[PDB]
RNA sequence: UUAUGUAUUUACUGACCU
């Protein structure tokens, strides 16, 4: 999960 | 209504016609007579909507404004799900006073 | 504690059918009714199958369907009377997929009553009004017009009030543009109830009355009134106006009857029964089915008695009168509750237990050579017309639509040895009745066999154009051998075929027109009808990895990565980009897809990666070699696949562990990987096309097909072995399929049955299950047979042999003793024909062990001739060693109504030796109906019926040893947990009783205080009984924490026991659950009480984790009992509170229609529930994914 | 000491009422 507020990033990574 | 125990209503088959209340009855229930929680419009016989009576008061007999409603303690008593509930005669109040 | 439902394999038996045009077209559709459930079906009329297309919960008791047309009208529209005070008029809008509900008219209050409408519901033939009607004292017309919109409008409802009137039937009456007329079975029963003689209600005959409708004077008056001289149970429309002779047929007992008022004399035709069909000692005959049909020549009807007789009745009429009715035997099927014949010529049977079934009509009319007799011929002495039954001459079976009501008893139980445990059923009333049993995966069926020897890789499906089916060839290789064989009959090694290149070969397409490329060692072949070949693939050195093929354009690596395209020329030959990458190594996979569309390049590459990373790239021109979106993995994907599947790209990888489903769409990329998982070895994801579409074949330890079916992405695995690859197929031999093999051998599957969840099979049974049990040791069932009004076939035998006698004894001096040979050794199926049926008090009865593997009767035992089962455990007892035995209760002349038994006894069985066979042991008696055995500290118990009896053996009879009699009203089951008893009263409830060791005592010690008519139970823990009742509800008693079991043995607390048991939760699911059984449906998942109804629905309860889990399904209901109310107008938490208030559980069948509203009140939802609709969807099937299927 | 029948105030109820 994310830094900031631990969301679920699910794999989704993107530019 | 509840206050008044000697009011019968009409009771029979409830038809497609949309009950109205009077303005000075506006958001009453029918039933348990109350302002909170309106759930399932009113329908009321045919008898009770003929010529001159249609878009009259259910309760009152006045002109209607807005349409009537069930609480929903009427609703899920199923007390929707009886007659019409067009309050027939006009007893003991507002007719004493009005001799008054 | 905080429970949440979730049917798996939604109801399937079919109480009401009924047919139309209900998309507006051309075609027919029947509308079927499985009680709590509203399907929509299609009969595929080319094909002959039979597509579900739309399956909705009404979450009423549908107590009545018809559909009818409007005048000058185009589509028919459902009406539907249900349990709420409410017609509901609904039309099937074909566009949104959905049934509009059109409108919804409140009358009564709710629930089954007796007094409000909506039991009977007949309608106009023309389309003008509709009755509703009650089985006592009151009915309603709706005049139904249409206003200037085209839109349907209707009434106040009219009254047709009657007091104290039974009504038995009621139907439209054809009246060709004239006042509607509505016929009905009635019947007047106050001086039936008035007079003590009890003679008055003897001679209370039925009415035939009509209610004519003055549509001129706006009401309803009894126009017609007549009496009956037997009482009618159902009638039939006759249709009229132009057509016919408009009246009523009236169907009774032994005799069919035209009516029609004014001035048809009343016409009877004595029902024909059999030539000498032995179930016969007094019983009548009535019908069951009606099935009208308008042949636009003629009408006739398919009228059926309750053995499945189906009978072509056709009046013919000289004048405008009727003159006479006749009929014949048309043919015979299984017992239906309804019929739908329909134009195009089907014939359409719902059976009511068991399988449905639809019917190519071959020769209707049948006016030809059989001996059809008729109403107005000078016949006497009883019926007269008998006939002999046949096997099929006018239908042909063309579909078997599956159904697993009634489900009487079930396991699950991993008797199979596979991974995931499978459900053990019980199915059928009488001789259709099965074992059936059920796993999670697919019909994978297997048409042909090749023996592929070595170890082969893989194998790919390629052809000669895109335009054929036929698929010229398919190759095979797994490291030096391409074995390209040809496709069709005698499939056998290949030589150099007019495609083949080399002999290491590692991937084929087609690319061009005939144009294939195939890739090898030394890659690059170009094959259409020369070999034109340039094989380069030379950057030095390296020439073998990671083929990764589109069917316009090639992406290809070798050591190292992001490289070669080796595209082609539209025009001609293969060319290629000098634009390199090279992209230090890190390749696993690659997978692309291709559009239908596309002059240019017109696809999108993934790549996954040694590393925990993948990879997306577009490689159009402008902007090529260039990352797009980026990834995250844990460990390596190994299988990677693109795909589209609704009528958004839905990235599928794989881990060598678990699976996922992005969904790319193709300028932007928000992926939004939903997960899944599969030992676990690397998973290998293959597109392959079934039904018309495509999906991805992910294998691992099983196989996983991932196919989205109305958008649902079931992904639902395969019922075969591991198979190590596979690539989809096409022949002549078989359609569409899938070759799949990396093992040895080599097989062409078929996936037939594709929509549902389960896959069935059956092993056929003599009679009606009543419940199993299972040997552990070297698994096999052990079944109890038993059937009310049943000859056991050592009667059946003697039953046809005195017949035989009597027709070789009357008379036979003139003959034919060849009647009675004749009849003795033509036997016809039991199953086909129906069982003959043993008068009353009789009872059929056998016991039978049986492989669960094979299915075949490893032993069978039948009883005496009303001596019937009801009761089996097998056990090992204490006293004794190690062997088993086998209890059954058994009892003798029942009689069932009104309740007369003559007591009972107890089998006691040895099984010996595995368990094949079944030794007698000896016989006790017992005075009443031992309905419930169980084994308990080396004993039985055994629940006698009011009186709990341990048990031990003796070697002449069993010997009890403790014996209450403080226990209800009748025993009907006993589980234990060990030192504690649950007795299941028939009619109270569970009731907890102790055993001692020390004394021998059975000391009650709770009770519960509801009555609740429990028909079965299961334990849950040490405290909890989780219980089900006849009516429908699921209740789960769980002791207070305190009631110490140390009660040593005048007042009790409320005339019963003293520490009452509590409720923590109850529940409504509108059918009989006969079976609760704690278990794990997939391994990897967790626990969940499993229940089977009665009409053939299998659901679940699950507990919740946590608490937010809780509130937040419990707010998605509270949200959706708004926005989305039930379709009959029931009110959802007013069904399922239907007889005890609802507790903590969460009805999710109203919580999986979130997936089915358009997405502004999706939107409304969510946001109210400050979610997104795909999060929800998310959340919402993870319960599904983890607990169950 | 429960209790009646009444003459009879005082309190209290019904979102009672122009
Ligand atoms: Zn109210
Ligand atoms: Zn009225
Ligand atoms: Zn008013």
């Amino acid at each position: 999960r994310c830094y900031v507020c631990d969301q679920q990033t699910n794999g989704v990574f993107n530019p | 209504a509840k206050h008044h125990p000697d009011l019968i209503f009409c009771r029979k088959q409830a038809g497609v016609a949309i009950g109205r209340l009077c303005e000075k009855c506006d958001g009453k229930c029918v039933i348990c007579d109350s302002y909170v929680r309106p759930c399932t419009l009113v329908r009321i016989c045919d008898e009770c909507n003929y010529g001159s009576y249609q878009g009259r008061c259910v309760i009152c007999g006045g002109p209607g404004v807005s349409d009537a409603y069930y609480c929903k303690e009427c609703t899920i008593q199923e007390k929707d799900r009886d007659g019409c509930p067009k309050i027939v005669n006009l007893g003991s109040s507002k007719t004493d006073l009005f001799y008054e | 504690m905080f429970l949440y439902n979730l049917t798996l394999q939604r109801a399937t038996g079919i109480s009401f059918a009924i047919h139309g045009n209900f998309s507006g077209t051309k075609q027919q559709e029947i509308v079927v009714s499985r009680g709590k459930i509203l399907e929509l079906l299609r009969p595929d009329p080319n094909t002959g199958k039979v597509h579900t297309l739309l399956t909705v919960e009404v979450f009423g008791v549908i107590r009545s369907l018809m559909a009818f047309r409007l005048t000058g009208g185009t589509k028919d529209y459902i009406v539907v009377g249900s349990d709420s005070g409410r017609i509901v008029i609904l039309e099937y809008q074909p566009s949104k997929n959905m049934f509009e509900k059109i409108h919804q008219e409140t009358f009564g209050k709710s629930g089954c009553r007796r007094i409000v409408p909506g039991q009977f519901l007949a309608v106009d033939p023309k389309g003008r009004a509709v009755m509703i009607s009650a089985i006592e004292k009151q009915k309603l017309v709706y005049i139904l017009n249409r206003d200037a919109a085209a839109r349907l409008t209707i009434s106040s409802p009219l009254e047709a009030h009657k007091a104290n009137t039974l009504v038995y039937h009621v139907v439209g009456v054809d009246v060709g543009f004239e006042n509607p007329m509505f016929a009905c079975l009635e019947m007047d029963y106050e001086e039936a109830d008035n007079d003590p003689t009890g003679e008055a209600a003897a001679n209370t005959q039925q009415t035939l009355t009509f209610y004519e409708l003055d549509l001129g004077l706006n009401h309803v008056v009894r126009k017609y009134s007549e009496p009956l001289e037997e009482h009618g149970n159902f009638l039939i429309t006759v249709p009229g106006g132009s057509d016919g002779p408009s009246g009523v047929l009236i169907c009774s007992e032994n005799y069919i009857t035209y009516k029609n008022f004014g001035d048809q004399p009343d016409i009877r035709c004595p029902i024909p029964r059999r030539r000498n069909d032995l179930d016969d000692p007094e019983r009548g005959m009535i019908f069951v089915c009606s099935a009208t049909h308008k042949t636009k020549s003629m009408f006739f009807f398919l009228a059926q008695t309750e053995q499945g007789d189906i009978f072509k009745i056709t009046l013919e009429t000289d004048e405008d009168m009727v003159t006479e009715i006749r009929l014949k035997y048309f043919d015979t099927v299984p017992v239906a509750a309804a019929m739908c014949v329909l134009k195009t010529g089907f014939l359409f049977v719902a059976s009511e237990f068991g399988n449905h079934y639809l019917y190519q009509i071959a020769h209707l009319g049948d006016d030809d050579e059989e001996p059809e007799f008729s109403s107005a011929m000078p016949l006497e002495e009883g019926d007269t017309f008998f006939f002999q039954p046949r096997p099929l001459k006018n239908l042909v079976l063309v579909d078997e639509l599956d159904s697993l009501s009634p489900i009487l008893f079930c396991q699950i139980a991993d008797l199979a040895n596979e991974d995931t445990p499978q459900l053990y059923v019980a199915c059928g009333r009488g001789p259709r009745s099965s074992l059936r049993v059920l796993r999670h995966g697919l019909e994978v069926s297997e048409m042909a066999v090749s023996e592929l020897p070595g170890n082969p890789n893989a194998v790919w499906t390629v052809r000669r154009h895109i335009e054929d089916e036929f698929d010229a060839y398919i190759i095979v290789s797994f490291v030096n051998a391409t074995l390209v064989l040809s496709i069709g009959e005698t499939v056998e090694e290949v030589t150099d075929s007019g495609f083949l290149g080399t002999t290491p070969t590692l991937s084929c397409s087609l690319l061009g027109d005939d144009a294939l490329v195939q890739v090898y060692p030394d890659g690059i072949r170009h094959i259409r009808a020369d070999k034109r070949v340039n094989e380069w693939k030379t950057p030095g050195k390296k020439t073998i990895v990671k083929c990764a093929v589109n069917q316009r354009q090639v992406v290809i690596a070798l050591t190292g990565g992001e490289l070669v395209y080796f595209e082609m020329d539209p025009s001609g030959q293969l060319n290629e980009y000098t634009e390199r990458k090279e992209m230090s190594a890190d390749v696993v996979c690659m997978s692309l897809a291709n559009v239908p569309p596309g002059e240019q390049r017109s696809r999108f590459l993934a790549v996954g990666l040694v590393d925990n990373t993948v990879r997306i790239i577009s490689l159009d021109p402008s902007d090529c070699l260039q990352p797009l979106s980026m990834q995250a993995l844990p460990a390596q994907p190994e299988s990677l696949c693109i795909v589209e599947m609704g009528g958004f790209l839905y990235l599928n990888i794989g881990l060598q562990n678990g699976v996922l489903l992005r969904t790319v769409l193709d300028p932007v990329t928000g992926d939004l990987s939903d997960t899944r998982t599969r030992g676990s070895r690397p998973v290998k994801l293959f597109r392959v096309r079934m039904q018309g579409q495509e999906a991805v074949l992910a294998m691992s330890s099983r196989s996983w097909l991932s196919y989205s079916y109305q958008s649902r992405f079931h992904l639902t695995p395969l019922s075969y072995e591991t198979l190590e690859f596979a690539s989809g197929f096409a022949s002549e031999q078989c359609p569409e399929g899938i070759v799949a093999i990396s093992t040895n051998t080599l097989r062409i599957l078929a996936l037939e049955k594709l929509g549902a969840v389960f896959n069935q099979v059956a092993f056929p049974l003599q009679y009606t299950p009543r419940k199993f049990v299972i040997h552990p040791e070297s698994n096999n069932l052990i079944i109890i047979e038993t059937d009310h009004n049943a000859y056991t076939e050592a009667t059946k035998a003697q039953r046809k042999q005195q017949m035989a006698e009597e027709m070789v004894e009357a008379a036979g001096e003139d003959l034919a003793a060849e009647m009675a040979a004749a009849f003795l050794n033509e036997n016809l199926p039991e199953s086909i024909f129906g069982a003959p049926k043993a008068g009353n008090g009789q009872w059929a009865s056998v016991i039978r062990v049986m492989n669960p593997i094979q299915g075949n009767t490893l032993d069978l035992v039948q009883l005496e001739q009303n001596e019937a089962a009801f009761s089996v455990a097998v056990c090992r007892f204490s006293n004794t060693g190690e062997d088993w035995y086998v209890l059954v209760g058994v009892a003798k002349d029942l009689i069932l109504n009104p309740r007369s038994v003559a007591g009972g006894f107890v089998y006691t069985y040895k099984l010996v030796n595995n368990g094949e066979k079944l030794e007698f042991l000896h016989k006790t008696p017992v005075e009443e109906v031992p309905a419930a055995i169980a084994p308990f500290q080396g004993r039985v118990l055994i629940g006698v019926g009011k009186l709990l009896r341990v048990y031990d053996l003796g070697k002449k009879k069993l010997l009890r040893k403790c014996e209450n009699k403080h226990i209800a009203n009748y025993i009907s089951g006993i589980q234990t947990i060990g030192h504690r008893v649950i007795v299941s009263d028939v009619q109270e409830s569970f009731i907890w009783v102790r055993y001692k060791r020390n004394e021998n005592q059975l000391i009650i010690f709770a009770d519960d205080t509801y009555p609740r008519w429990v028909t079965t139970a299961s334990l849950l823990d040490y405290d909890t009984v989780a219980g089900a009742d006849k009516f429908g509800n699921i209740c789960v008693v769980r002791l207070p924490p305190n009631t110490n079991d140390e009660v040593d043995e005048d007042r009790g607390l409320l005339n019963g026991a003293s520490q009452k048991a509590e409720v923590i939760m109850n529940y409504h699911v509108g059918e009989t659950v006969l079976s609760l059984q704690k278990t794990t449906l997939i391994p990897g998942g967790s626990e969940s009480l499993v229940y089977t109804t009665l009409s053939g629905g299998i659901g679940i309860l699950v507990p919740f984790t946590s608490h937010e889990d809780h509130d937040f399904f419990q707010h998605v209901e509270m949200h959706l009992r708004s926005e989305h109310p039930p379709l009959c107008g029931r009110d959802h938490l007013s069904f399922r509170s239907y007889y005890f208030p609802v507790k903590n559980v969460i009805d999710g069948d109203l919580c999986e229609q979130f997936n089915s509203m358009e997405p502004n009140k999706q939107k409304n939802v969510s946001e109210e529930l400050d979610r997104t609709p795909p999060e929800v969807s998310k959340k919402l099937e993870d319960i599904r994914t983890r607990y169950a299927f």
